[PDB]
């Protein structure tokens, strides 16, 4: 009698396992999505939203063409390794990988590197600052090529753009975990979490009405209900719930939200030392005698595979971090840890 | 810019500069504890990065604070 | 010097050990299920074959493997504070020593567990002209053990009363380096631990009538010099005087061992605070300590399944 | 404005910088002894998480001096 | 008075920060010793809170003096 | 009616409490970290930890006297 | 007269080197904490990773400000 | 007057505060002790006192530094 | 001929803050790295590189200082 | 004849309050030692007091070069 | 037009103090860990001697920009 | 005149003022130490003594730097 | 007319101070475990005395330094 | 002359007081743990001298850097 009787509701399942059950055009982001702990078995998957940001922030990040080149050149030396069907064995590492994790990660190099080249497109950035040799960006300084839409040398017409694309993908991000929150809330009918997720995103949208009409520009008609609205829905939540969570989790979840300048910031960082280097070295190279640009470019080049091989681990850590840190904290995914999918095993 | 914009960019780098100090100050002792917890054991990684970026609001209103002095210079 | 780089290596030594039910499971067996136990234990990397001797060097060599690094790799007042933890095998291997030195038996003779000096040292001191040249010959620069030998070695030359205070010495030299260390858990525990030891002695001292005032010590926080006489006495109501101090279930205890079994579950519920600190020196303690109490425990079921004792006749010593 | 107004800058600059200092200093034992007792037991974080987040009312006062100083510039 | 202003403002503000500064220092050891006691036992919770709140005196003291010190901005 | 001495006295003032409540709280520390663990210890020297606690304030008065002197001889 | 670009660079300048000031005693306690987690098994190096990289985050706020006052320099 | 009064109230302020915080930085030792001994014995509380209050001539000293200060203003 | 100071002294105040805060991270690195040697020599490449992964801070120092110089 | 008192009476502020600084850093130590000893033993009570009472030098090295700036003054 | 060229060589000599700062603070644990490890054994010195001049590179950019300054001086 | 004459007292106070700060936290750890030893036996106070008294040159040669200063103004 | 002696004296003093507090700061632990030596034994009394000893080289370097910025003045 | 003399004398004697202080911070340190070894064992005493006057190259650097700038005064 092969009973294959339903399984338990949204109460009172603990004991039940987890899968990932996701789509094959996402399937290879389960190791970074099972870094973590388990879901509680009607929880938001939100291994989507990993490969629907990740990458898009990611881009945004590391801006370099030839990075994205180089990058290119080490995921096909690795395809090639997974090819020969060897295990990846590291002794200094002790990091013994079989082919599936490989090429995976495989798979989410080459996912990200076409958004990256894509954003080093829109950056106008190929190994540092290549265009100041020929200027394959067009700027009004000096015109070489078809125009960039981001110089990504100064900030005097960027960087108010660029924390404004940083603080919308955020506020985004947070309502759209704040909205996951409440979803999942009406869902296990508990309306505590529902009721606590609905005024966060009210004192969250009451607290950026507010600053945008006091700290930021005029006309302070159209949001002045609105942010009298978002206050009166936090104060009546707050005693709809009376369950302390005061003004410091508010500040808490918005601090989370403006967290995403940080992105913007690594970026922009990383913009400035690639260019500074990439400057001197054909300055030093081309202005300086215009016949040592070979040993000039050779210590470039190794210049700017330290700065690589120093800042792109933290740089591609960063996202991932934060989108750990806002997706599935701004949801919750910190209760139970989840069961684990243990069948018997015929190891083979 | 004069003596007011020069000032001002002095008291938003010294504001940034402290701000960033004090974050690192807390975050130390914050990721001894929670490296400690991940070497101890591998379930409470995810209360332990949360305490970790719980050290962030400071470094956050700093940004606010720079934000605010570039935009009134 | 780092608090926190050796506490990394206890927290990684921490998360190996066995739980309780590991211990559950040992009180119904046939030393060859205990065996197989073992050998699915941290400690059965040093087990041999089969036999109880075999099985105590292995958990004796296991012991000293898995404690006995913490010890080394320490600098500074991080090395001084931890040198006051594993301080009793030394203390009493330098006791047997002392006693073997006055009895005129072969160096071989002795047993010399485990410590944490040199036991080359140990062998050289077993000749020695002078007892304080015995001292400089075990001398180290931060051990408690040489300085309290030159203090107390301004008696006589070989005594057992010089022994019996050098014994007390070093329990003073213990207090007195806890009160002269920034540590605010290790002190509280090393004074509990000086209370419960003149407890102890005052136990072990009834009927004998003689004067307390040689026998008892300093540097307890519970106790009295009139409580200590009141229980030198038969006044089992001075037991039950320790009212709110860590001596709360010890109360109208006339049995030596069970009166042993409460201050040993008072230590390691003191121990078991010691979680309270993440960042000093007082967690690895408490690992010390949970290890060398679950080393005690794996003995005892050790010598149970060896000679068929009952689980009755251990659910007196199960109880933490 | 001209002196005055950089100087009122580099005082509200100080003082978030010195405030944020003082809140991390604090927060550093503070989150120590939270995941402390985090990894002690998963049930105390409610009062781990009321003990870290009690010292934020003297960077609330700080920002707050600050406002005042932007507003008395 | 184009100095008089920003220099009061640089004097209360760091007034502000300091006196921030050593509440934070102070609770630093008070809250650790509280979170330790917590752990121990909820039966002591509301004398560690007391003492934790105990430093907030300065603080107010600080805030006091700003305020006088904007009562003669 | 002074124009830089104002603020200069001010900035003192400022100064001196901003350390004074500094070495109080530097103080206050250790006080309340020794008085919560005897007080964890036992419930029965509340009063002696509190006045040991409440003995640092002094030179939190001493500092808000100065600040009052400026702030009167200003 | 001329002293506004000097002052602009000599705040930006005491913004990172007082969030590198900042950045290093985080990474000093992280680094420590990991390379003792290395050193006890070499199984958790990219967690361990993880912690060290999780504080550059104030370095890099600190190099945007730095940035944003050389573009307004 | 001038400028002489306020640098010279400055000073006086400044002497103080770092008086109270080097008779601060001895009674936090100071005070740790005797409450140590207080909880060792009630028998010493008259001699903590004394240990305590003998760090009180550091602060009375720069209250009279100061108060000669302010008789020179 | 008056800020030109200015933003040398910023710039030296901004290495020398980087180079102190590279210290203070080194010093609990390197005490770290020579415990592990002493304790054994397999661990000396990844005590190498996490005692070289606090060279971050001073590359952004000198990269500020360069940009102060190319300004100066 | 310009700002000469109020930089020397700040000055002797500085070295008040810094010479108090170091007599209160030694008597930290010195107290936590004798009081220690104290406790350990009532005969200890004048050597911890001379002990306490050596640190005085510092102080009133400082209160003779207050004293001659005073002079000066 | 002068004060410009004393300002240079006191930032100079800030960058080469405060770098001789970190770097001594580094070479404090450096040489007391190579000290403790010498002490453990002769055979790993060549090891410590490596690991304390590793620091050395703090005190090589300080002196590069101090040239660098001297150069503009 | 009256601008040259006050900042030399300032520099001669400041000198006074660290040497003692110094020499004070030279003598902490020195006369605890010290105090231990005479804790553990009534025969080495002599050398203790000594070691005390060992770290008042440097309180000397600030005296000798600053009665140079007074001698200069 | 010109403040170039008190600039002089102030830069002197601030070297005599900072090297005292570097000689200070090297004498206490150096002391402390000289200290704890002699307690042990009067045996090696001499190499302490001149590892003791050893630190006052900085503080002959920065007296020497000291002599010449008053042979400057 | 004038006061860019001064300045950099006042340069010179900052950066040599910091290259102090670092050089002090490093020793102290390294000669606890010195004296440590050799109280241990007095075979190593060159090691131990060795380990001990490692730390002077920043003194090294701090002199020539001062006598750069006597001779460019």
């Amino acid at each position: 009698v092969y009973a294959f009787e339903p399984v338990d509701e949204h109460h009172e399942a603990d004991r039940i396992p987890v899968v990932l059950d996701n789509p094959p055009w996402a399937k290879p982001f389960e190791l970074l999505v099972s870094f973590l702990n388990t879901p509680k078995y009607g929880t938001f998957d939100p291994t989507p939203v990993v490969p629907v940001f990740f990458p898009f922030w990611f881009g945004m990040i590391v801006g370099d063409i030839g990075y994205a080149l180089l990058f290119y050149l080490v995921g096909r030396w690795l395809s090639g390794y997974v090819k020969r069907n060897e295990p990846l064995v590291i002794d200094l590492f002790a990091l013994k990988l079989k082919p599936q994790v490989i090429g995976k990660l495989v798979h989410i190099l080459n996912w990200m590197v076409f958004w990256t080249v894509v954003w080093g497109v829109i950056y106008g950035e190929f190994f540092g600052t290549f265009l100041e040799h020929l200027g394959v960006f067009g700027t009004p300084e000096h015109p070489g090529l078809i125009p960039i839409l981001i110089h990504r040398i100064d900030t005097a017409k960027t960087a108010n753009l660029l924390i404004l694309l940083s603080v919308a993908f955020g506020v985004v991000l947070v309502f759209f975990g704040l909205a996951l929150r409440a979803y999942l809330g009406l869902k296990h009918r508990h309306m505590a979490h529902f009721w606590e997720g609905v005024g966060y995103l009210g004192g969250l949208v009451g607290v950026l009405a507010l600053a945008a009409s006091y700290l930021g520009n005029l006309q302070a008609g159209w949001l002045q209900g609105l942010m009298y609205l978002g206050f009166g829905v936090f104060l009546l939540a707050v005693l709809m719930s009376r369950i302390w969570l005061m003004i410091p989790e508010i500040f808490t979840q918005a601090g989370h939200i403006l967290s995403h300048i940080r992105i913007y910031a690594v970026g922009a960082a990383g913009g400035i030392l690639a260019g500074l280097l990439t400057d001197v070295g054909f300055a030093l190279a081309e202005r300086l005698g215009l016949l040592g640009v070979l040993l000039g470019l050779l210590v470039a080049g190794v210049l700017h595979l330290l700065i690589l091989l120093l800042t792109t681990l933290g740089h591609m850590l960063q996202p991932i971090r934060l989108l750990w840190v806002e997706f599935f904290t701004k949801f919750g995914f910190y209760e139970e840890n989840g069961r684990p999918y243990r069948p018997f095993k015929s190891v083979r | 810019g004069g003596l007011d914009r020069g000032l001002i960019a002095v008291g938003m780098g010294l504001a940034v500069g402290l701000a960033a100090l004090g974050t690192g100050v807390a975050q130390a002792r914050i990721g001894a504890a929670g490296v400690g917890a991940i070497a101890e054991d591998r379930s409470n990684f995810g209360t332990a990065l949360i305490f970790l970026l719980l050290p962030e609001t400071l470094v956050i209103f700093g940004l606010l604070i720079a934000f605010i002095l570039n935009g009134r210079l | 010097d780092d608090f926190a780089y050796l506490n990394a290596r206890v927290r990684v030594r921490r998360g190996t050990l066995l739980k309780e039910s590991f211990f559950q499971e040992a009180l119904d067996l046939s030393f060859a299920d205990f065996l197989r136990l073992l050998s699915e234990t941290v400690y059965g990397g040093e087990l041999a074959g089969q036999g109880l001797p075999d099985v105590d060097r292995a958990v004796l060599r296991t012991q000293a493997k898995l404690v006995g690094d913490l010890p080394r790799l320490v600098t500074g007042e991080a090395r001084e504070a931890v040198r006051l933890l594993l301080l009793r095998n030394d203390l009493h291997n330098l006791q047997a020593l002392l006693r073997a030195k006055a009895t005129g038996r072969p160096f071989e003779e002795v047993l010399l567990l485990p410590g944490t000096l040199r036991e080359e040292v140990w062998r050289q001191a077993y000749e020695a002209q002078d007892p304080a040249g015995m001292a400089q010959v075990l001398a180290v620069p931060g051990h408690p053990l040489a300085r309290a030998l030159r203090a107390v070695l301004r008696e006589t030359q070989d005594l057992a009363r010089v022994e019996a205070l050098l014994a007390k010495r070093f329990f003073e030299d213990v207090a007195k380096a806890a009160k002269g260390l920034d540590q605010p858990a290790l002190r509280d525990y090393l004074a509990l631990e000086v209370d419960a030891e003149n407890l102890r002695t005052a136990f072990k001292l009834q009927g004998s009538g003689l004067a307390p005032d040689a026998f008892f010590l300093k540097g307890g926080r519970f106790v009295d010099r009139v409580r200590f006489a009141r229980l030198m006495e038969g006044d089992y109501a001075v037991l039950d005087e320790l009212s709110g101090t860590p001596f709360s279930g010890l109360s109208g205890v006339r049995d030596l061992k069970a009166l042993e079994r409460g201050l040993r579950c008072v230590l390691l519920k003191e121990a078991k605070k010691g979680v309270q600190d993440p960042l000093g020196v007082g967690l690895v303690l408490a690992y010390v300590k949970e290890r060398e109490w679950e080393a005690v425990r794996l003995r005892l079921l050790a010598r149970r399944a060896y000679f068929g004792l009952p689980r009755a006749q251990v659910e007196e010593e199960v109880v933490c």
